[PDB]
């Protein structure tokens, strides 16, 4: 049974998410545009960027962030973006055609145009079958919003000081996630849900360490840096 | 060290 705490966390992180997702994409008009070799990293540098600063709007609404230091928060925010970034395109991708289908045909993206932004099949073939096998779930939006916050504050990540405070503030969303699944998901669909929700984020880490080992490749070359944005160059390095 | 992360955290 759901605690009044739980149902709380919750209803936080469900009108935090669509506070910080707009499933009209609205603003992917003040992107530089679409353009189908680096080709298309202009458009994504911004829609990355852009998504970065959704994020952590999504991640300041969590209950117990608040609570940690400004460094733990940085700390949190910077290993956890891509990953985050990944999970919620979840909810424009399609399987019907591979694709981030993000309202109109500018803004539908499949893996030739994920590739033309200078990163290799080493992360987006991998990528796109995480999104399938995340897609095959059918998690609740609530189930969802949750994964995202288990995501973020995660005690593991490189440089983190108040370890146990983030286990804590985590451990209180893993344990709303868990209780939820069983009381509000029916099976079948409930099946071992939270083990293979659990094993999304291993699959995260794994694409991180490829989009970081990518990333510095691309920065290398100050032609490829200078088509970024200032929160890309912070954030990623 | 990360001026644009920590002023949209604040
Ligand atoms: C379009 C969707 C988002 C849709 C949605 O939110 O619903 C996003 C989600 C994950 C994104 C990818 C993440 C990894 C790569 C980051 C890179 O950016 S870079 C140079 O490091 O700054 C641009 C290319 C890149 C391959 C991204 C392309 C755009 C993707 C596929």
């Amino acid at each position: 049974k759901l605690s009044e705490e739980q149902q709380h966390i919750i209803a936080i992180l469900l009108d935090a998410h669509h506070k910080t997702y707009d499933p009209t994409y609205a603003d992917f008009r003040d992107f530089r545009p679409p353009v189908r070799p680096l080709s298309m990293l202009p458009h994504l540098a911004d829609l990355v960027s852009y998504s970065i600063q959704k994020v952590i709007g999504f991640a300041k609404m969590i209950p117990g962030f608040r609570d940690l230091t400004s460094d733990d928060q940085i700390v949190l925010l910077k290993s956890s973006a891509i990953e985050v970034i990944m999970l919620r395109s979840n909810q424009s991708f399609t399987m019907d055609d591979m694709s981030w289908d993000c309202g109109s045909q500018d803004y539908k993206y499949d893996v030739t145009d994920v590739s033309k932004a200078g990163h290799t099949l080493e992360l987006i073939e991998p990528l796109i079958k995480f999104q399938v096998g995340l897609k095959k779930l059918n998690l609740h939006e609530e189930e969802h919003v949750l994964l995202m916050a288990i995501c973020i504050v995660s005690p593991d990540r490189p440089g983190v000081q108040d370890a146990k405070l983030v286990e804590a503030i985590q451990d209180r969303l893993s344990n709303t996630l868990q209780t939820y699944i069983r009381c509000r998901h029916p099976p079948p669909g409930s099946h071992q849900l939270y083990a293979k929700m659990i094993q999304k984020l291993a699959d995260l880490r794994s694409l991180n360490e490829e989009h970081s080992k990518q990333y510095r490749s691309l920065s290398f070359q100050p032609e490829n840096s200078m088509k970024l944005t200032p929160l890309v160059l912070e954030v990623f390095g | 060290n990360h001026p644009m992360l920590m002023n949209l955290l604040k």
